[PDB]
């Protein structure tokens, strides 16, 4: 499983989640920014690290973080 | 009774262990149990230095051909390549049962499934003896093995020349005259 | 004292080079597999 | 275990004995050898070394 | 070109030049506990082989163990040998 | 239990429930209860034929009749190569019951009918007596082999060559005589570290 | 399923894909990441796996002596070595045919034996064995020493002998001991020996075990020692008509100091080597007494580091705190020690090749090939491994607070100043040196060879000049006959020197000119590139622009995505990792030019060298393409001659070479495709769906390709170099 882990620099813009492919993120609600959200991530067990939430985050060095860490038969992508 | 004129023994004199002069100046004695196979050492050392020093004297005074050290290869009736394992056997044998009874039961020395003592005393008196010579033996065996190699003389032969002559036939002589006794 | 035979090279040559190999990489591939209990 | 054994009995016994009974000529080696002297003297070009 | 009146008096110089006047320079480098007093915090064997065990006691007024006797002697047949040495390649 | 080095330690499955067990195992070969069920008599036939085999070399070379490394090579006998046929049937049918009494009886017989007792005599507690008898026989069978190799004279001739003769012909003075000694060094000196591995636990 | 192997990592023994054995090899060695790793557990496996190694070197040694004793003809090879070669061992190979056989039977012996160019036989031959005898004796005993070695590892794993923790960090006994017992006492010893055997060795003797107590190693003997007479010990050495081996010309000295080489065998005197291994036995023993230990007079290496902070503040703080962090990590250490045993190897090679120790060397051409090409690649690796090593302490041990202001946070603190000036030399010295010479190769294109660039190199011909060369007409310093420098050591130790250094036959300060000229500064482009990756690699391991925490991912991590452009090769490892081809391709220049000089140097033609050394065209047809025509003539429809497995080997290495392109053109994902549809192929066929894997195929992860690709290349690259020169040497000169 990997490491999936959200800062507190976010401002809740839903870019991170339209992005994932395996809806592992989600939205929670929270009273630190404007837009009244925060990202979360309550299932990294299905993660596979493609790092498409780091792309698409806007805050420059970003607000969410994918630490590679140990293999699994779902991390890895196997559908063998 | 310590080495130097003054110290505070260090952490191996109690008040004793065999026979104690508080003579660890680099300080190794101090592991326990570990101090315990150093003095069982330094006691087998000491054995083994009294028989040889009685060997080599006992050699001499008994008027044997050659000296102590020419004394492997002169000629025997086995004669030599067959007298290594007997001496490996031999010495197993007694040898782990020294051990084996050291190890398990007792802490002090034997020679045969004893506390080994049939007709002898023992008290502390015949203990530092005992040590204080094997010490005495064992700097002797070495100066027998050092004037040996620079005189190429008998250990007799070294006492006598020595006073026949005090000043002079000394170290200096004999390592500064050394293409004269070779 | 020491000298080996003439025949040494003929002996110690397959083994080392398809007995060794076939010993190691069987043992080797039977600890690689093993399931912990 | 067994057949395991039997394999490696076979394998020693026919391994070791391919040593010293394979001579049916292992085409050069096995004291059929140089019965020329073949490059001995030979060795360099330029200087000739042996 | 004696041996003994090179060596000796060397070692005499050298042990009189440790003895007055470079000992209490020596002594002003004994005090590194501003930096390390603690060598090693430890209990056991592997620890005291490592920390100090003994201590040699001096009665000399001034306090030279046997080590700095060891220290200025072993300079001053250093430099006795070299001077020999140097004497030796005829001149 | 008078193990094999006078203080010695046991190996954890070779307690005494063995019959000649002084507890000499150092490769751990045995490790099975399978293996022991069978190395038993791997080690009570191997030392019986050789205990058959001492009585026959030894009195081949007391009466007369040529060397035993060269018996079989010239041969009064009959048709080399067919007597050996039958030197195959008659044994594959015995060793048909041998392995099935070995089979369905515990680890003890073999004949063709049952445990071959004939007589009352001892099926007790000297079945340690013949294997302690085969084991010495084994190692008695090794030393021919090896007078058959270097001095080429038989059991008795070199036990007559040495035997009422001084040290000075025996290994050491011998073709093969400076390995042994080195082996002997080595396993006089082992021991004394295998104590050194069970000293430090 | 949770699998035991491996065992020290759980999270790797965890998933089922084959990526576990090829990890659970590469992680095995990283004691520092492994589960449960305190730090004592960590000193204590590092001291069992260093008697490990040592066990492996002893046994390897012994392995080459006994084969030496056995298969070799070293009893023949003493009477004569300018003749009959080495031999290194016998082959037996149920491969071979009949010439194969027949032609590899060579150097005098009766079967397959191949030659020995490793210069074991001229060692051996110089310390003083002559027999078989000693060779067996010398191979029993290191076999034996060996034993002891395993042995100690590992009974100081056993739990009451365990050192703990605070017995190592203990810096100032450590060095007492290493520099005085096992630098000082070993050489002491080495001397010992040198005196005792190896001169009357060479004076013509048989001082074995037996009689070495009644032999005097000089006629007078401890007396001159005691007294200080000592250059008694000088008076009348061998000479200059000097047969080795025997008693013809044999002086009686055995401490001189001379210098030049032996007039007969082309080496140094043994007296220098004696006398030269006792006086830094001296030196280092006296060293050894600089540091506390359980004693009163040593020094403290923390006061010495507090205490050098400059004023003016130059330096923040100067070292303050470093010894807590040279003490505290390994990496570090083994950074240091990576870096002063790698230039010590280069000083190793540019010396033996010079200045040769060893009896009848340097008339064993092949032997000068291998041993200085062996030792600079060695040198390369190692050096390649201190600066990986300084980019693993950055990124694992390095602490900021404990190091505010010292010198080692002014070094990342100034980073881009260095990165950027490397670039700059680099840039400068590769624009000019391939200018010159391509415009030198257009001139030599065209009919023209007198309109092209040749500098002289001026300042190494100087330095020459300098050193006593009287060639170039200077006269200074050591080559004019009134300077002070040449007066005052005109009397003992210049006349040989002189006498080797203007000798044009010798290795010793071979004469330069145009081409070595540009050829050092390629070299030069070398270093300052290589330099440039590896030091780029270590400063940015802490983070850099395009990634600000690069620490948090550890040393070598894959990429972080195709995000902000994209970031391929980010790690230090992959600084590292491009290192290595710079590393490969400046030795290769070093040892292509060592190689060619001394090819023209010992075939007879330096001129061919001072021609065509200047344009690239030179190199191609003159070094590569000329040369290789014994090589690869090995095996044709013809026959075979010797040197037909190193024409075998010379094509090995390009097929190594070619697949290692592999692994690094094509990246991963179109493997992993490929992989699953022949997964689905086993899957689905018929009467082969009866065997599966245990654990799941896939393909090579991004990180280990990289790994596994420049294994190839480094594997095809030496193989190919050392069989072309072997090849091309040994069939000239062999
Ligand atoms: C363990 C105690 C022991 C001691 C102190 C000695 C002492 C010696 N033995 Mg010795 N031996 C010892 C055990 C034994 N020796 C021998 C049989 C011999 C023989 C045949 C010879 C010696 C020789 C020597 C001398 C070797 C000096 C030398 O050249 O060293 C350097 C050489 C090596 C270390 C090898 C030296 C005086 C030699 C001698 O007498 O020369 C003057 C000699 O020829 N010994 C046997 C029976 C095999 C021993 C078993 O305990
Ligand atoms: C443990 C020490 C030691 C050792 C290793 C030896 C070893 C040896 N002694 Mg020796 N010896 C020793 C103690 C020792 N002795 C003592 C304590 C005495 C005084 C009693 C003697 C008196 C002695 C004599 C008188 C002779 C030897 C001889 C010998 C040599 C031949 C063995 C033999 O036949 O001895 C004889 C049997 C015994 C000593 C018992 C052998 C090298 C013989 C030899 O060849 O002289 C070099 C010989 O003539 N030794
Ligand atoms: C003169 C030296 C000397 C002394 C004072 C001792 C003293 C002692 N030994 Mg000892 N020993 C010695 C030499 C000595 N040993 C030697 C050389 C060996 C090697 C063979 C041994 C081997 C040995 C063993 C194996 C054991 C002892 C033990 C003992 C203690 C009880 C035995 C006893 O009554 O000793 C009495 C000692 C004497 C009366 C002096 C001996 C005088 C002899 C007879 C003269 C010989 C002349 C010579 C042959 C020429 C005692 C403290 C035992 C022990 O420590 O258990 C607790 C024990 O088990 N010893
Ligand atoms: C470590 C150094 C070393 C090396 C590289 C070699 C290399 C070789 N030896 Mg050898 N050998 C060595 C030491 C060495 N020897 C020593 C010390 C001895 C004395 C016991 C011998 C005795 C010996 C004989 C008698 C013969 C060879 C032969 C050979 C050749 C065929 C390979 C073979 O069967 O070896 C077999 C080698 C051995 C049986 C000795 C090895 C003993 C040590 C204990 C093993 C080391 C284990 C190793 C480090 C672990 C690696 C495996 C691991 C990766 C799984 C090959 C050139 C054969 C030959 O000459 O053919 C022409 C041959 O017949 N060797
Ligand atoms: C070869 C026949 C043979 C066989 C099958 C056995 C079998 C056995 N013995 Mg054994 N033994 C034998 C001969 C044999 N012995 C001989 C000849 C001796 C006297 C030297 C002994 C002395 C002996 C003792 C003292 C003990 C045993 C024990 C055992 C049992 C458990 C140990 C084990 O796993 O061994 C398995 C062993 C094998 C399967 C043998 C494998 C053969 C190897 C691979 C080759 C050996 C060749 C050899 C090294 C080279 C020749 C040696 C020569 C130069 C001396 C096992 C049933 C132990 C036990 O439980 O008590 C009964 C025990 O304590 N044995
Ligand atoms: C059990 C093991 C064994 C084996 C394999 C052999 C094998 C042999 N023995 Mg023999 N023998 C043995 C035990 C053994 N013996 C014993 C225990 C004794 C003492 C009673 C003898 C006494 C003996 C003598 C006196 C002679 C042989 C002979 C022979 C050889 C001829 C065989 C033959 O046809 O003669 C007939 C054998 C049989 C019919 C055996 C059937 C049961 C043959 C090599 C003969 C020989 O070597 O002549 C050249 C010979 O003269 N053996
Ligand atoms: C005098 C006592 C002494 C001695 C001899 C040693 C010796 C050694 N210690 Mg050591 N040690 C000592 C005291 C001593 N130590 C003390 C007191 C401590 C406690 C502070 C330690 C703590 C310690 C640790 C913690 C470790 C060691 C290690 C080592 C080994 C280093 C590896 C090696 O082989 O280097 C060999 C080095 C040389 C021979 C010198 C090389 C000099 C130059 C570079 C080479 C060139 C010279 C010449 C040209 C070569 C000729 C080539 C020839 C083939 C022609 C070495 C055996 C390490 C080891 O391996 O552990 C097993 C280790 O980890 N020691
Ligand atoms: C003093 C010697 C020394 C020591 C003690 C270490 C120790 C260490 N290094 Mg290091 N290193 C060294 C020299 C050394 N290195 C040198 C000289 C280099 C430059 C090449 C490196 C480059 C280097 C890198 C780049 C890395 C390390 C790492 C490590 C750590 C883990 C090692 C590991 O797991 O590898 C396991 C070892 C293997 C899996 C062996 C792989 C086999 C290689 C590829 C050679 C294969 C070639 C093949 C045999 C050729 C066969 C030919 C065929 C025809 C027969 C460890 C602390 C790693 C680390 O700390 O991780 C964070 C790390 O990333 N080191
Ligand atoms: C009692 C007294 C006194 C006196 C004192 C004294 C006098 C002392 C001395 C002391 C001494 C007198 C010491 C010495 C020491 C010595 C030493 C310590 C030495 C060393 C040596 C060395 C070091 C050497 C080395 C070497 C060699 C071997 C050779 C050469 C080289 C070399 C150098 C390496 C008086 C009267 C004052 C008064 C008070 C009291
Ligand atoms: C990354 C890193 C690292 C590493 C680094 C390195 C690797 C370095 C290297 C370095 C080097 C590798 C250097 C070199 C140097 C050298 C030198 C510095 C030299 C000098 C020389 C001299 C000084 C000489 C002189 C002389 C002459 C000129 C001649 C005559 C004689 C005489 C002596 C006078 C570490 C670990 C730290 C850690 C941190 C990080
Ligand atoms: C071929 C190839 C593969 C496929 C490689 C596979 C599937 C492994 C092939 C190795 C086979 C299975 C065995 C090779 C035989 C070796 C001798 C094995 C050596 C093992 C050591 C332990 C000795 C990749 O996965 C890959 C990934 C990234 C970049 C490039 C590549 C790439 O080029």
């Amino acid at each position: 499983a990997h490491i999936v882990k959200i800062y507190d620099t976010c401002i809740g813009c839903t870019q991170c989640v339209r992005a994932c492919p395996l809806d592992v993120l989600e939205m929670v609600p929270w009273d630190g920014c404007k837009a009244s959200q925060m990202a979360s991530a309550p299932r990294t067990e299905d993660c596979v690290g493609c790092k498409r939430c780091e792309t698409a985050c806007p805050t420059d060095f970003l607000s969410v973080r994918v630490y590679l860490g140990s293999e699994s038969t779902r991390s890895m992508g196997l559908s063998y | 009774p310590t080495w130097l004129p003054g110290l505070n023994p260090p952490a191996h004199l109690k008040g004793a262990l065999a026979g104690d002069n508080g003579f660890d100046p680099l300080g190794l004695g101090q592991d326990e149990g570990r101090l315990k196979w150093y003095a069982e050492a330094e006691k087998t050392n000491g054995r083994w230095a009294m028989m040889a020093v009685a060997g080599i004297l006992g050699q001499e005074l008994l008027g044997v051909t050659p000296a102590w050290w020419e004394a492997g290869a002169k000629e025997y009736d086995i004669p030599a390549q067959a007298l290594t394992p007997i001496e490996f056997i031999v010495m197993g044998f007694l040898e782990i049962k020294r051990y084996q009874g050291f190890k398990q039961t007792g802490t002090s020395g034997f020679i045969n499934s004893f506390p080994f003592d049939p007709a002898g005393m023992n008290s502390p008196s015949m203990a530092t003896k005992e040590v204080k010579n094997g010490r005495l033996a064992m700097v002797a065996f070495i100066g027998f093995c050092v004037q040996a190699l620079a005189t190429r003389t008998q250990p007799i032969e070294g006492l006598t020349a020595h006073l026949a002559d005090p000043f002079g036939k000394n170290i200096t002589y004999y390592l500064t005259h050394l293409p004269e006794t070779l | 004292p020491f000298v080996p035979p003439s025949w040494a090279p003929s002996v110690f040559v397959p083994l080392t080079g398809l007995v060794l190999p076939a010993i190691a990489m069987a043992t080797l591939f039977v600890y690689i597999e093993k399931e912990a209990p | 275990e067994s057949l395991r054994a039997l394999v490696a009995l076979s394998g020693i016994a026919a391994i070791v004995t391919y040593g010293l009974k394979g001579a049916k000529d292992a085409d050069l080696p096995i004291t059929k050898g140089p019965q020329t002297t073949g490059e001995n003297g030979k060795g360099g070009s330029v200087r000739s070394r042996l | 070109l004696d041996p003994q009146i090179v060596i000796s008096g060397s070692t005499a110089a050298f042990l009189a030049i440790g003895r007055f006047v470079f000992l209490g320079y020596q002594r002003r480098e004994a005090n590194f506990d501003s930096t390390v007093g603690p060598k090693t915090t430890g209990a056991t064997y592997f620890d005291d082989l490592q920390k100090n065990s003994t201590i040699f006691a001096t009665n000399d007024p001034a306090g030279f163990n046997i080590i700095d006797v060891a220290g200025w002697g072993a300079l001053g047949h250093a430099v006795g040998f070299a001077v020999l040495a140097i004497n030796s390649l005829q001149g | 239990r008078p193990m094999w080095y006078p203080g010695a330690t046991a190996p954890a499955h070779l307690d005494g429930s063995m019959l000649g067990d002084y507890g000499f195992d150092p490769l751990r070969l045995g490790v099975n209860k399978d293996n022991l069920k069978w190395f038993r008599e791997a080690e009570l036939t191997n030392g019986r034929w050789a205990m058959a085999a001492v009585v026959g070399i030894l009195f081949t070379d007391a009466v007369g009749l040529p060397k035993f490394w060269t018996a079989g090579a010239e041969k009064y006998a009959l048709d080399n190569q067919t007597l050996a046929l039958i030197e195959v049937a008659v044994f594959a049918v015995l060793e048909g019951k041998r392995y099935e009494i070995y089979k369905k009886t515990g680890e003890t017989g073999f004949l063709s009918f049952a445990p071959f007792d004939p007589m009352g005599m001892k099926s007790e507690e000297m079945k340690l007596k013949e294997l302690k008898n085969g084991r010495l026989a084994m190692l008695a069978f090794l030393g021919f082999c090896s007078q058959a190799a270097v001095y080429g004279k038989g059991p008795i001739e070199t036990l007559q060559l040495h035997l009422a003769d001084p040290g000075h012909n025996n290994i050491y003075t011998s073709s093969v005589g400076p390995e042994t000694a080195v082996t002997v060094a080595v396993l006089c000196v082992l021991p004394m570290i295998i104590e050194a591995t069970k000293t430090l636990n | 399923a949770t699998k035991l192997f491996p065992k020290f990592s759980q999270g790797l023994a965890q998933d089922p894909t084959t990526r576990r054995i090829w990890y659970g090899l590469a992680m095995a060695h990283d004691f520092e990441s492994h589960d449960g790793m305190t730090e004592e557990n960590l000193y204590q496996k590092i001291f069992a796996s260093h008697f490990g190694q040592l066990s492996i070197i002893f046994l390897w040694t012994s392995g080459n002596l006994f084969h030496v004793a056995w298969q070799g003809n070293f009893e023949q090879w003493v009477t004569d070595p300018v003749h009959i070669r080495p031999i290194a061992h016998a082959i037996w190979d149920p491969h071979f045919g009949q010439p194969a056989v027949e032609a590899f039977t060579r150097g005098g012996a009766s079967g397959p034996v191949n030659i020995s160019t490793s210069g074991v036989y001229q060692w051996w031959y110089t310390i003083g064995m002559r027999t078989n005898q000693d060779l067996y004796v010398g191979s029993v005993f290191l076999a034996l020493v060996s034993a002891i070695f395993l042995f100690a590892g590992w009974l100081h794993l056993q739990p009451n002998f365990q050192p703990s923790l605070s017995w190592f960090k203990d810096a100032e006994s450590r060095l007492n001991h290493h520099l005085s017992g096992l630098f000082g006492v070993s050489s002491l010893a080495w001397t010992g020996h040198l005196v005792h055997v190896a001169i009357p060795e060479s004076r013509g003797q048989h001082v074995g075990w037996d009689n070495f107590l009644s032999v005097l190693p000089h006629p007078q003997g401890l007396t001159p020692f005691f007294t200080g007479n000592w250059a008694a010990y000088a008076q009348s050495p061998d000479t200059a008509s000097h047969v080795f081996g025997t008693a013809q010309g044999s002086g009686q000295a055995i401490l001189t100091f001379l210098g030049g080489f032996h007039p007969q065998t082309q080496s140094l005197w043994l007296t220098d080597m004696a006398h030269h291994h006792l006086a830094i036995a001296v030196i280092f023993i006296v060293a050894g007494h600089m540091y506390r230990t359980n004693f009163g007079i040593g020094h403290r290496m923390q006061a010495i580091l507090e205490a050098h902070t400059p004023p003016s503040g130059s330096l923040g703080a100067g070292h303050k705190g470093l010894f807590d962090t040279v003490n505290n990590s390994l990496h570090f250490q083994l950074g240091l020690a990576l870096a002063s045993v790698g230039t010590i190897t280069s000083l190793v090679a540019q010396h033996m090749y010079s200045l040769p120790p060893y009896a009848f060397q340097a008339i064993d051409f092949t032997t000068q090939a291998a041993l200085y090409t062996h030792h600079q690649y060695i040198a390369g690796f190692i050096m390649c491994g201190a600066f990986a090593h300084g980019a693993i302490f950055f990124i694992r041990d390095y602490d900021p607070e404990q190091n505010k202001g010292n010198v080692l946070a002014r070094m990342l603190d100034h980073k881009e100043a260095l990165i950027s000036h490397l670039s700059w030399v680099s840039l400068f010295l590769g624009f000019h040196t391939l200018g010159l010479y391509v415009h030198n190769d257009v001139m030599q294109a065209f009919g023209t060879p007198e309109k092209q660039i040749l500098i002289e190199p001026v300042f190494a011909q100087w330095i020459q000049a300098a050193h006593g060369k009287a060639l170039y007409g200077f006269d200074f310093l050591l080559s004019s006959k009134t300077s002070a420098a040449f007066a005052n050591g005109q009397s003992l130790w210049l006349p040989g020197w002189l006498d080797a250094i203007n000798n044009n036959q010798n290795s010793l300060f071979l004469t330069i000119g145009p081409g070595d000229f540009l050829v050092h500064h390629a070299i030069a482009l070398g270093l300052h590139t290589t330099t440039l990756i590896l030091v780029k690699g270590a400063l940015d391991a802490r983070g850099s622009k395009l990634m600000p925490d690069k620490k948090d991912f550890g040393y070598s991590f894959p990429c972080d995505g195709p995000g902000r452009g994209g970031t391929c090769d980010i790690s230090a490892y992959d600084a590292f990792y491009l290192a290595v081809f710079w590393m490969l391709n400046t030795i290769g220049w070093v040892t292509f030019y060592w190689h060619w000089k001394h090819l023209t140097l010992w075939q007879g033609n330096v001129a061919q060298f001072d021609e065509s050394s200047t344009y690239l065209m030179g190199w191609l047809r003159d070094y590569l393409w000329l040369n290789s025509s014994q090589l690869i003539n090995g095996y044709n429809p013809f026959g075979m001659n010797s040197l037909s497995v190193w024409a075998w080997t010379f094509l090995f290495g390009h097929l190594i070479y070619a697949t290692g392109f592999m692994f690094l053109i094509s990246w991963r994902g179109y493997w992993q495709e490929l992989i699953e549809t022949l997964v689905w192929a086993h899957e689905k066929t018929p009467l082969a769906n009866l065997v599966y894997w245990k654990d799941k195929p896939v393909a090579l992860s991004i990180v280990q390709a990289r790994l596994v690709g420049l294994a190839h290349f480094s594997v095809g690259y030496i193989f190919t170099y050392a069989a072309f020169l072997i090849a091309s040497t040994s069939g000239r000169f062999g």
